[PDB]
RNA sequence: GAUGUCGGCUCAUCACAUCCUGGGGCUGAAGUAGGUCCCAAGGGUAUGGCUGUUCGCCAUUUAAAGUGGUACGCGAGCUGGGUUUAGAACGUCGUGAGACAGUUCGGUCCCUAUCUGCCGUGGGCGCUGGAGAACUGAGGGGGGCUGCUCCUAGUACGAGAGGACCGGAGUGGACGCAUCACUGGUGUUCGGGUUGUCAUGCCAAUGGCACUGCCCGGUAGCUAAAUGCGGAAGAGAUAAGUGCUGAAAGCAUCUAAGCACGAAACUUGCCCCGAGAUGAGUUCUCCCUGACCCUUUAAGGGUCCUGAAGGAACGUUGAAGACGACGACGUUGAUAGGCCGGGUGUGUAAGCGCAGCGAUGCGUUGAGCUAACCGGUACUAAUGAACCGUGAGGCUUAACCU
RNA sequence: AAUUCCUUGUCGGGUAAGUUCCGACCUGCACGAAUGGCGUAAUGAUGGCCAGGCUGUCUCCACCCGAGACUCAGUGAAAUU
RNA sequence: CACAGGUGGUCAGGUAGAGAAUACCAAGGCGCUUGAGAGAACUCGGGUGAAGGAACUAGGCAAAAUGGUGCCGUAACUUC
RNA sequence: AGCCGAGUCGGCCUGCGCGGAAGAU
C-alpha cells in the first residue's frame, strides 16, 4: 500500500535521484527551456519553484543556502540578479510543460518545460 | 511442467480474440495554422491552441 | 477540521505552568480509597514532552525506596489537580532517554537560572 | 508481560534472590502474566539458612514489570524490572514477613490485603 | 424502526468528571428529505425513499431532475431506501433530522472498509509462516499443501488462498449513544467504525 | 521401455463404536460425588525433559487433552535425523577374497503449468424502441466454545462431618471482524552530533565518498503488544423419554380413533453475496412525431434531409488499484502542483560584537530550517470542436372505449 | 567400553522433569598384552555433554531500502505431443 | 559464444596507517551494447524492532556478539 | 373377567409380515 504518501522513485535510488535533480536544476535555470520525459518534469517543478522563491531576498544567508543546495556559483548569480526581479510580483507558477510526442529509440514520452516569460 | 495433447488451430484463434489494435478516434484542428495533432499536444510546426511556442 | 477543533477547545485547561525537558517538578493527584478523596504527590525529573493539543501529554522519572518508576500525565485529564516547578534545568536535547543507564553522581543535571 | 523461561527478582525476605516462571495459570493456552496474576515457579538461588531451598516448587504473584500497567484515563506507570512475592502452594498466603520496595493499587483485593498492608508504598 | 445517512468526519475523546477517557467517532447527519413512499398496491412493500447533501447543477442528468422535480426538493449525492413498520407514515417532501436518535441507547452503523489490494495467506488468513532457517528453500510465506492424494483428487470448494482483501460492506453492531447535538447536526458513538475520513455512513436503532 | 516407501513442518476433509458441553431411564441413587445403559456430530479438544523416533515413561496445566478413514491424507509444497551405494574401525564367522533385521564416525533431494480443479478480476452477446437510477428475493455462504466469584442459602438433605436442584448478577481464557483517539514499533523523502580523506583560490562556511560512514531524536502512512464490538434471547416441527382420555379383550393398557409436553442436532431469527432466477422479475424519471425510388410484395433493398436522451475518448487525479475495473473534477472551476497563514519535529543558524594567551564561553535568540498534515488562494496545467448512439417501436386472441 | 544381545541393567551426581553425559559395581551374550596392554603434558576446520555473554532461532510477526515478478516499445528460445 | 573462469616477468606518487592490509585521492583509464513506467502477492540481497531470551531444532544450522596500544594481574596440571 | 346371562381357556401343524441391523467426497 501507499496511501496518501508522495514522491517518485523511478527506478534509482536516493543519492542518483539527488545527484540528477540538482544537474537538471541547473540546466532548467541556464537554458530557460529544455525537453525530458513527462514524469520527470513533473517532479522538477518541486525542486525548480522553491529556489525562485528563496531567490526574492537577497542576503549573505540565503545566498549560502542557494549554493548549498546548487553547487554553482554562476547559477547562485543568475537567480539573485535577474530571476527574482524579473517574478517579484508573481504568487507561484513559474515554469510551464508542453506534451510533445513519443521517444524515437523507445517509445517514451515526451514534453517540454520553459520558464513562463522566455 | 507440459502439455500431454497438441494444441488445435481453433484454440490458437480462441485465445488471440483478445489482440485486436485500437486507432484513435479523431484529430483536432489548430485555431491559426490549420494543422492536425493529437489532442492536447503540440504540432508538427510548434504551435499550440493558436499560439507559435518553439521555433 | 473545524468541527473537530470546536469540539475539542471547550475541553481544554487554562491554568498549565511552563516547563521544560530537564526540570523538576511536583504533580499532585487525586486518589480514591473507599468512600474518601485524597491528593497524593509524585516528584521528579521531566524527561519527555509531547505537544499534541487536547492530547499533550509528558513523562517524569524517579527513584523510590530502592527502584526507578517512571509515569506518563496526560495534560488535560481531571484527574491531574495541579503542577508546580522546583528546579531549572540545563541540557541540549528534547529527549534525556540516557539518564536510564546513570545512577548517582553520574546523574546530575546542572542548574539554568536563565 | 511474564511468560515460561522467565526470570524474576523477589520482593520479600523469605530467602530466595532468584526464581524463573515455568507456568501461567489460568484457563487452557494462556500466554501472558501481568500484575496481580499467579504463577508457578522453580527456585534459582537461595541464601544460606533462609526458609526455602534451591530446587523447591511453588506459586507467587506478580507486583512489578517493565510493560506496566494502564489506568481509565489513558495513563502508565512503569519500572525497571520484574519482582513478585511467594506464596504458599496450598492456602496461597505470603511465606515472608515484610515486603521491600512499591507496588500498585491493582492489588486491593481481598486475597492480597496483607501485602496492600505491608508494602512501604503504594501507587 | 428507520434510520438516517451520514458522514463521517473523524475519532477524538470525552473526559468524565470522575476521570474517565471515552473514545468517540464523530459522525455529522443533515437533514434527509423524503423522494418516494412505496405501498403495498402499487409496489409490494412497504419503505421510504430519501436524499441528503447537494450536488452542482451541471452534473444532475435529465431523467434524475424529473425525478428530484416530482416530489419538489432540491437535488443530492445519492439516494436511499429504508423499510417501514406497522403504524409508521411518512408524505413525500418530509425532513427528518438527528433529533430522531434522542432517547435511542444503541445503535448500529454499516459502512465501506479501507482496501488493501491482493493480499497473501498470511495476512488474509492468519496462516502460520515456516521456518526460516534450518534448511528452508524458497518457502518461508508460501501456504503448504492443499489437498489429499487419488482420493478425492480434486481442491475442494471454498477453500483458503490469497486474493483481494478489504473495500466491502461492513456492519458493527450495538454500540454506545454518548451525545446527541441538534444546533450542530452531530452525533457521537463510542468506538470504532468502518470506512475512511469523509466516507457515507448509514446508522440505525440496534437491532438485538 | 520406473506408481519416490519412516518420522517432523504447513494445510486439511469425512464417519460415529461420544473425550467435554446438551437431554434422559435404572441404581446396592439421603446430600456432595459416583456406577451402568439410551438419544445427540453444532462448536471445542495442552506446553515441556529424554530419545531419529510413531509409541512410551516422567514434570506441570485444562471443561476436556476422543477413536478411526482419506496411496498407514499431504516431497512437480518444505526438511533429510532414521532405512538403503562407494571411505574407515570394533566384536563375531571364514585359510581367504569378504560377510552380519550387531554397533560406530562421514556422506549432491531436478522441472518457466497446456488440460481438469480452486482463489480473485475483466471483455462479448442475450433478456424484443433506446437511456439513467432505486429495488423484490429463487438460491448460496459465514457464525454457533467455555471457566471462576457472588445472591437465593449455611436454606432443602443429613446423628454429625458436609452441602444442593431451579432462578438471577458480575468478571475472565481461546477465537473472529473493524479501527488509529490513547500506549508503542518502523519512518535510507525532516532536524542535529561526530571520525578519516578529497574539493569549492585562502580564513570562515559548505558539498561528495566510506553498509543511510557511524550514531541520537522524529511528521504523515502502514501497523500489535494498543481498544471498541460479537457467539444470543424468541418461534415452528421433533429424538430418547414422560403423560391424558379410551376400546379391541365387561377388567387393565401413552394408541388402534382423538389430545398435551419434550435437546447445543433440523427449519427460521443475526451478518455478507445474489435476476445469465434463459422461469433473464418490479417501480420512478427522460428522449426521438421528414420526403422519395425499385422489386421476386416482405419482420424486403436503396437515396436525400436529420443526429435526441445518453455514452465513450482525451486531460488533472484518489485513504481505488498487478493491468482492466471503481470514485472525484475539466474556466459557469479548488482536481493536481506551486504560493500565503498555522501546526508538528529538531533544539538557540549565519553574520556581527564582548571576555579569554588559547581550545571555548556569553548577547542579539527558543533562534534558523522544517516531507506525506489543517485552513485558504486561479499563479501554471485541465481547448472551441470532432466521434458512437436515430427518426414513435412484430403477429394472434380476450376484455373495455369510442 | 568406537566391543554388552537381554537393556532405557543397578547405585550416585547434575535438571521441575535426562533412552544422551560424568563416577562406580562385575552376571566380560562375544576385552587382553608389538594384526600390541594400561596411562600421558602439548596439539585438532575431529565425536559426545554442561555453563556465562548474545541475539527475529522461537512465542508471533510488523515496517522500510534496493533487484525481478506487472504494463508499453524492439528482438526472440525449450522439454513434450 | 564480444562466456561473472584460467594464465609467468618488470615498474611502485600523496594524507592517515606497523604495513604491498584498509579508506579517500594523483598520473592514467572507465559507466560493463536493450530501454521507459508503476510502486500488488511471492522469491532474491540488506537495515531497524515493544516484552521475553534457546521455550526452536536431529543439532544454537543461520544470525547476533568479541576485536587496538600501554600498564596492573593471572588457577589445576606439566615431558619444566 | 369384574364387582350377571353367552361363551372362555391353553397346547399342535401351517402361509405372509415385525425386532435382532454401526462408517468413512
Ligand atoms: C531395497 O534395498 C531398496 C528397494 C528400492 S525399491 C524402489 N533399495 C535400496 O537401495
Amino acid at each position: 500500500m501507499r496511501h496518501r504518501k508522495s514522491g517518485r522513485q523511478l527506478n534509482r535510488n536516493s543519492s542518483h535521484r539527488q545527484a540528477m535533480f540538482r544537474n537538471m536544476a541547473g540546466s532548467l535555470v541556464r537554458h530557460e527551456i529544455i525537453k525530458t520525459t513527462l514524469p520527470k518534469a513533473k517532479e522538477l517543478r518541486r525542486v525548480v519553484e522553491p529556489l525562485i522563491t528563496l531567490a526574492k531576498t537577497d542576503s549573505v544567508a540565503n545566498r549560502r543556502l542557494a549554493f548549498a543546495r546548487t553547487r554553482d556559483n554562476e547559477i547562485v548569480a543568475k537567480l539573485f540578479n535577474e530571476l527574482g526581479p524579473r517574478f517579484a510580483s508573481r504568487a507561484g507558477g513559474y515554469t510551464r510543460i508542453l506534451k510533445c510526442g513519443f521517444r524515437a529509440g523507445d517509445n517514451a514520452p515526451m514534453a517540454y518545460i520553459e520558464l513562463v516569460d522566455r | 511442467a507440459v502439455q500431454q495433447n497438441k494444441p488445435t488451430r481453433s484454440k490458437r484463434g480462441m485465445r488471440r480474440s483478445h489482440d485486436a489494435l485500437t486507432a484513435v478516434t479523431s484529430l483536432s484542428v489548430d485555431k491559426t495554422s490549420g494543422e492536425k495533432h493529437l489532442r492536447h499536444h503540440i504540432t508538427a510546426d510548434g504551435y499550440y491552441r493558436g499560439r507559435k511556442v518553439i521555433a | 477540521s473545524n468541527i473537530i477543533k470546536q469540539l475539542e477547545q471547550e475541553q481544554m485547561k487554562q491554568d498549565v505552568p511552563s516547563f521544560r525537558p530537564g526540570d523538576t517538578v511536583e504533580v499532585k493527584v487525586w486518589v480514591v480509597e473507599g468512600s474518601k478523596k485524597r491528593l497524593q504527590a509524585f516528584e521528579g525529573v521531566v524527561i519527555a514532552i509531547r505537544n499534541r493539543g487536547l492530547h499533550s501529554a509528558f513523562t517524569v522519572r524517579k527513584i523510590s525506596n530502592g527502584e526507578g518508576v517512571e509515569r506518563v500525565f496526560q495534560t488535560h485529564s481531571p484527574v491531574v489537580d495541579s503542577i508546580s516547578v522546583k528546579r531549572r534545568g540545563a541540557v541540549r536535547k528534547a529527549k534525556l532517554y540516557y539518564l536510564r543507564e546513570r545512577t548517582g553522581k553520574a546523574a546530575r543535571i546542572k542548574e539554568r537560572l536563565n | 508481560m511474564i511468560q515460561e523461561q522467565t526470570m524474576l527478582n523477589v520482593a520479600d525476605n523469605s530467602g530466595a534472590r532468584r526464581v524463573m516462571c515455568i507456568k501461567v495459570l489460568g484457563g487452557s493456552h494462556r500466554r501472558y502474566a501481568g500484575v496481580g496474576d499467579i504463577i508457578k515457579i522453580t527456585i534459582k538461588e537461595a541464601i544460606p539458612r533462609g526458609k526455602v531451598k534451591k530446587g523447591d516448587v511453588l506459586k507467587a504473584v506478580v507486583v512489578r514489570t517493565k510493560k506496566g500497567v494502564r489506568r481509565p484515563d489513558g495513563s502508565v506507570i512503569r519500572f525497571d524490572g520484574n519482582a513478585c512475592v511467594l506464596l504458599n502452594n496450598n492456602s496461597e498466603q505470603p511465606i515472608g514477613t515484610r515486603i521491600f520496595g512499591p507496588v500498585t493499587r491493582e492489588l486491593r483485593s481481598e486475597k492480597f490485603m496483607k501485602i496492600i498492608s505491608l508494602a512501604p508504598e503504594v501507587l | 424502526m428507520i434510520g438516517l445517512v451520514g458522514k463521517k468526519v473523524g475519532m477524538t475523546r470525552i473526559f468524565t468528571e470522575d476521570g474517565v477517557s471515552i473514545p468517540v467517532t464523530v459522525i455529522e447527519v443533515e437533514a434527509n428529505r423524503v423522494t418516494q413512499v412505496k405501498d403495498l398496491a402499487n409496489d409490494g412493500y412497504r419503505a421510504i425513499q430519501v436524499t441528503t447533501g447537494a450536488k452542482k447543477a451541471n452534473r444532475v442528468t435529465k431523467p434524475e431532475a424529473g425525478h428530484f422535480a416530482k416530489a419538489g426538493v432540491e437535488a443530492g449525492r445519492g439516494l436511499w431506501e429504508f423499510r417501514l413498520a406497522e403504524g409508521e407514515e411518512f408524505t413525500v417532501g418530509q425532513s427528518i433530522s438527528v433529533e430522531l436518535f434522542a432517547d435511542v441507547k444503541k445503535v448500529d452503523v454499516t459502512g465501506t472498509s479501507k482496501g488493501k489490494g491482493f493480499a497473501g495467506t498470511v495476512k488474509r488468513w492468519n496462516f502460520r509462516t515456516q521456518d526460516a532457517t534450518h534448511g528452508n528453500s524458497l518457502s518461508h510465506r508460501v501456504p503448504g499443501s492443499i489437498g489429499q492424494n487419488q482420493t478425492p483428487g480434486k481442491v475442494f470448494k471454498g477453500k483458503k488462498m490469497a486474493g483481494q482483501m478489504g473495500n466491502e460492506r461492513v456492519t458493527v453492531q450495538s454500540l454506545d449513544v454518548v451525545r446527541v447535538d441538534a444546533e450542530r447536526n452531530l452525533l457521537l458513538v463510542k468506538g470504532a467504525v468502518p470506512g475512511a475520513t469523509g466516507s457515507d455512513l448509514i446508522v440505525k436503532p440496534a437491532v438485538k
